[PDB]
């Protein structure tokens, strides 16, 4: 869920140039809680 | 193993009424060439009467998320559940699309649903919805299930309309399942496959199989 | 009477605005287009008259 | 237990347990619930 | 009765200050047009008025 909505954000701003401070932010936080559930997919696979 | 839709595969809408008790599958066909109106050909008695498959085939040429169709109008993937897909018809090479006309005289609200000649606008895109429960959106579309489309442009369902004495197809804001039957994937070279136009050679590519020319006296039979 | 008047009194709120359909904005166009299928123009003059 | 899904088949008729497709008109009820019948080909989604 | 007293709170939050709320108005008529009873038995499509 979190990935398809990172996909649509990336298409809303694939059309215009630059990508605004706003959306910056927002990219910011999401990759934030994109990299916490990468960390904890990988702690629970790991030892193996 | 489990069937999943991609694109570039050739599949056959296929929906179900009931008629005298009598549960009836139809599929969704089109000349296209003289009458761009689809209409449906029975296919549950293809026993008796063998159904005409060849302009019941469409394409999945292109499968893509409602953002990405806004981006690309402005301007092999895997089905999946919320995707626009664009089908073209196998034989006129025709889009499928939502006409702005309407022939039905029962539904006031209802859309013709027929070929278009050119896949530009988002008339000719439809979003892949789940029918039930089991499946959600974004998981992937598998062979054998049902399915609700939706027209982009007029936000109506591909439906089947039993109001008047025959059964139609229309774009109405009543829901109808549909399956996406596949007909082909993927074909090696050569390698004849079912469906398929060819001649039947006798010997060294002099003699084939035919019937008489036209007005001839046998009747060609 | 009362309920139809309050459904199109909705309906032509909903319309959009002119500056985005000169605009040529995709959506605006398409929301337009549904309204128009919903009421009829003739439905429209026939009830005024 | 909960994770094998499971067709139910009635032996001496080969049907299939299945929904009844209820007619329209019967959701403004509020009946929610799906008659069970034994049909031949049944829907997809009949496992248990 | 009850419907009208519905449509009106809709009219109120698609329409501010003499503009529409596009926001507003995309999903209020895509949620109409999914339930299609909210047009009352004319417009039904089918044997309707």
């Amino acid at each position: 869920r979190l990935q398809e909505s990172i996909s649509d954000f990336y298409w809303y701003y694939s059309g215009k140039d630059v990508i605004e401070e706003q959306g910056k932010r927002n990219f910011s936080k999401a990759m934030s809680v994109a990299k916490q559930v990468f960390n904890s997919l990988t702690e629970y696979i790991q030892g193996p | 193993e489990v069937q999943f839709l991609r694109t570039d595969d050739e599949v056959v809408l296929q929906c179900s009424a009931t008629v005298l008790k009598e549960q009836l599958k139809l599929c969704l066909a089109a000349e296209g060439f003289g009458n761009r109106l689809c209409f449906l050909e029975p296919t549950s008695n293809a026993q008796n009467v063998p159904p005409d498959l060849a302009i019941c085939c469409f394409t999945l040429e292109q499968s893509l998320s409602v953002r990405a169709l806004q981006e690309m109008l402005a301007n092999h993937r895997t089905l999946l559940y919320g995707h626009a897909i664009l089908l073209r018809h196998a034989h006129s090479r025709m889009y499928l699309s939502c006409l702005t006309t309407s022939r039905s005289m029962t539904d006031k609200l209802a859309f013709d649903v027929g070929l278009q000649e050119d896949a530009t606008g988002e008339a000719c895109w439809w979003t892949m919805h789940p029918a039930s429960k089991q499946r959600s959106e974004g998981e992937k579309v598998r062979v054998g299930d049902d399915l609700i489309l939706v027209s982009v442009s007029s936000e109506r369902y591909l439906h089947l309309s039993t109001a008047s004495g025959e059964l139609q197809v229309d774009a109405s804001f009543m829901q109808t399942l549909w399956n996406m039957n596949p007909i082909c994937s993927c074909c090696e070279e050569g390698y004849v496959t079912g469906g398929h136009v060819l001649r039947l050679f006798h010997g060294h590519m002099d003699e084939c199989l035919t019937i008489s020319a036209a007005d001839s006296d046998d009747q060609r039979r | 009477m009362s309920f139809y008047a309050a459904l199109i009194d909705l309906l032509g709120r909903c319309a959009p605005e002119m500056h985005l359909i000169q605009a040529g904005k995709g959506e605006a166009l398409r929301i337009r287009a549904i309204l128009r299928s919903l009421v009829p123009l003739d439905d429209l003059v026939g009830i005024i008259s | 237990y909960g994770e094998s899904l499971c067709f139910v088949q009635h032996v001496a008729s080969g049907l299939w347990l299945t929904y009844a497709a209820p007619d329209p008109k019967a959701l403004r009820l509020g009946v929610l619930k799906k008659k069970a019948i034994l049909h031949q080909e049944g829907h997809m989604d009949d496992a248990l | 009765c009850g419907g009208e007293r519905y449509l009106d709170f809709l009219r109120f939050a698609v329409f501010v200050n003499g503009e529409s709320v596009e926001e507003n108005a995309n999903v209020v008529v895509r949620l109409l047009i999914r339930k299609p009873e909210c047009f009352g038995p004319a417009l039904r499509g089918e044997g309707g008025s």
